[PDB]
């Protein structure tokens, strides 16, 4: 795809066809330098900084603790060669 | 944790812009392609080591606004909002200590020296809020004296001790932390490791470009000169001559890469199982962490590499 | 409700296992990487090195031997080489399989035959079993894990000030629901009175930073008084 359509500069290269979004998503593909595509919604490509993940700050008090009341029972699989 | 993330063109390096030494590659059959397929392969290994190092937690946890816990300092741990990129003042030093096209490019890491920051933060906030709860379900808040006072239960010393001793405790803690910044400020070969990998993928890259260079027998290393020289009989031979010493060459840099990378893999697995016993729990295992019985640890990034500070 | 729990979060494997093609990638891709490199090395064959045929019969039957020696020293040397390229990529790859054969022993050592406390080593969460299952050139663990759900707020303090003596908790923590004071597991909120037994006095009120004013219930007063 030649120059023309979309074209966005970021720090891994030129990236031609993916729509710049100001948004920020979980990592979909690794283009690199911290700049990830993905297929978004009408549906286009697009290429944005990667989210690292919900930042929620705990509500540390040097008075308060947190006691869980319930738990779950989860299995988790593991592979190794 | 990761190695310089490099990528060799192996038709470029072997013969540039000229065809005829493309034509005569062409005919060794897919040594190029394997040699790409094997780099490539070291590139996302090393993004998959730092992301396995550093990406332990799964929400990018933030310290309270007012940093009140109990006497203890984390200042120097903790990022500083006034300097342009939000790295602690261990980690500016960190980042301050450690200090070619012919086919050769060096691609960018998937993640930014920012986001391995951020995610240092986040491991920095859980630890220093929630414990080691955070690891191992959700963040679950808890005064900074009580944690460490479960941390003294852990080495077998009743909490006892530490509620009676919280101000020395914190001096001692602040001291200690204030002694290791102002020792990786002196010493030059405090971050040894790290400038060390540094300086052989360097040498490597350098040794490669200089064997460029070499004769490996034939008339004269510069291919152009070859190309006109001599007729394409004997051009042919030359440039198969070149073509074996510098394939040659790049298979060492390769296979020295390929040992260099299952090394920089062992050390960033153990960076993961530290950061995974350690910094999300405490850990029994003796001199694991730490020489002494083990009390806490507190990652930070470190240019191709991480930091830890057990604290013990 | 445990049992309910691990026999809907085995189900959910089977499920997750059956639904995912990619959920097995590291034993397909190490079949797939051996798959590749015998395949580079067969067709190597095809590759002339610089000699005039790829094969050599080709190459005895047309030129005469004098001659078609240096022919059969280039093929040898090419063949010679891949598999040599080939026999060292094998043995980078057969590290990497005995790094994760050992981690793989280690984690069968300490996760099936015992339950380990290193954190993430085996499931995300407390561990607490794990299950082998073998796999085709590999190994499956079923890390049975224990993970808290729901947590709520609490007001906590590191030691409890009765009589001029501070109270510490034994083996729990000091949490309060606003009025009344508990002593309480770290890892599931059960709230016990608070209690000479649950409690080992050492120290006094004032060293302590954030002791509160309540009172420990003796077990012994009761009986003296009836
Ligand atoms: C702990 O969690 C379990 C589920 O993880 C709860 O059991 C469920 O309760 C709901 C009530 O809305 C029922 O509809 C479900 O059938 C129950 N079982 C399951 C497997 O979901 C349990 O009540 C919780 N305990 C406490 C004290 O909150
Ligand atoms: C994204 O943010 C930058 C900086 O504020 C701004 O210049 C740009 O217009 C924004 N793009 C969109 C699509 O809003
Ligand atoms: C923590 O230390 C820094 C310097 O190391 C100092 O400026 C700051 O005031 C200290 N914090 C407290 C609460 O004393
Ligand atoms: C605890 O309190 C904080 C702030 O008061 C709140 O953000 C948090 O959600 C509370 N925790 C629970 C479990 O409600
Ligand atoms: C706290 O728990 C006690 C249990 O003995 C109960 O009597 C009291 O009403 C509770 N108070 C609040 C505010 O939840
Ligand atoms: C918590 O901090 C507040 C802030 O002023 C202080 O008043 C209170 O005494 C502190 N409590 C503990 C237990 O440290
Ligand atoms: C706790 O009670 C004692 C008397 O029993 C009193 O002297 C002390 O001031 C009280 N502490 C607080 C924090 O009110």
């Amino acid at each position: 795809y030649s120059t023309g359509s979309n074209v966005f500069q970021t720090r891994a290269g030129c990236l031609i066809g993916a729509e710049h979004v100001n948004n920020s998503y979980e990592c979909d593909i690794p283009i690199g330098a911290g700049i990830c595509a993905s297929y978004q919604t009408s549906q286009s490509i697009i290429a944005y900084t990667m989210s690292l993940g919900a930042e929620n700050s705990v509500a540390y008090s040097n008075n308060s603790i947190a006691i869980p009341t319930n738990f779950t029972i989860s299995v988790t699989t593991e592979i190794l060669p | 944790v990761s190695m310089t993330k490099t990528s060799v063109d192996c038709t470029m390096y072997i013969c540039g812009d000229s065809t005829e030494c493309s034509n005569l590659l062409l005919q060794y059959g897919s040594f190029c392609t394997q040699l790409n397929r094997a780099l490539t392969g070291i590139a996302v290994e090393q993004d998959k080591n730092t992301q396995e190092v550093f990406a332990q937690v799964k929400q990018i946890y933030k310290t309270p606004p007012i940093k009140d816990f109990g006497g203890f300092n984390f200042s120097q741990i903790l990022p500083d909002p006034s300097k342009p990129s939000k790295r602690s003042p261990i980690e500016d030093l960190l980042f301050n200590k450690v200090t070619k096209f012919n086919g050769l490019t060096v691609l960018p890491p998937l993640l930014t020296d920012e986001m391995i920051a951020q995610y240092t933060s986040a491991l920095l906030a859980g630890t220093i809020t929630s414990g080691w709860t955070f690891g191992a379900g959700p963040a679950l808040q808890i005064p900074f004296p009580m944690q460490m006072a479960y941390r003294f239960n852990g080495i077998g010393v009743t909490q006892n001790v530490l509620y009676e001793n919280q101000k020395l405790i914190a001096n001692q803690f602040n001291s200690a932390i204030g002694k290791i910044q102002d020792s990786l400020s002196s010493t030059p070969s405090a971050l040894g490791k790290l400038q060390d990998v540094v300086n052989q993928n360097a040498q490597a890259l350098n040794t490669l470009v200089k064997q460029l260079s070499s004769n490996f027998g034939a008339i004269s290393s510069v291919l152009n000169d070859i190309l006109s020289r001599l007729d394409p009989p004997e051009a042919e031979v030359q440039i198969d001559r070149l073509i074996t010493g510098r394939l040659q060459s790049l298979q060492t840099y390769v296979t020295q890469q390929l040992i260099r990378a299952a090394e920089i893999r062992a050390s960033a697995n153990l960076a993961a199982t530290k950061m995974s016993e350690c910094v999300l729990g405490q850990s029994k295992r003796v001199d694991f962490c730490g020489k002494g019985y083990h009390l806490m640890s507190f990652p930070q990034s470190a240019p191709h590499g991480v930091v830890f500070l057990h604290v013990t | 409700l445990i049992a309910n729990q691990f026999n809907s979060a085995i189900g959910k494997i089977q499920d997750s296992l059956s639904s995912t093609p990619s959920a097995l990638g590291k034993l397909q891709d190490v079949v797939n990487q051996n798959a590749q490199a015998l395949n580079t090395l067969v067709k190597q064959l095809s590759s002339n090195f610089g000699a005039i045929s790829s094969v050599l019969n080709d190459i005895l039957s047309r030129l005469d031997p004098p001659e078609a020696e240096v022919q059969i020293d280039r093929l040898i040397t090419g063949r010679l080489q891949s598999l040599q390229t080939y026999v060292t990529q094998q043995l980078i790859r057969a590290a990497e399989i005995r790094a994760s054969a050992n981690l793989a022993a280690t984690k069968m050592s300490e996760c099936v035959l015992g339950q380990s406390k290193r954190v993430d080593f085996c499931g995300k969460g407390y561990h607490l079993m794990s299950f082998p299952q073998s796999a085709p050139h590999g190994v499956v663990f079923l890390h049975v894990t224990y993970v808290p759900a729901q947590e709520k707020n609490f007001t906590t303090a590191p030691a409890i000030c009765h009589d001029g003596k501070a109270h510490f908790p034994r083996e729990g923590v000091f949490v309060s629901n606003g009025t009344h004071w508990f002593v309480t597991q770290r890892n599931f909120y059960e709230p016990q009175i608070i209690t000479t037994d649950n409690t080992f006095v050492s120290g006094n009120c004032d060293v302590v930073i954030g002791i509160v004013n309540n009172t420990v219930y003796d077990p012994l007063q009761p009986e003296l008084d009836s």
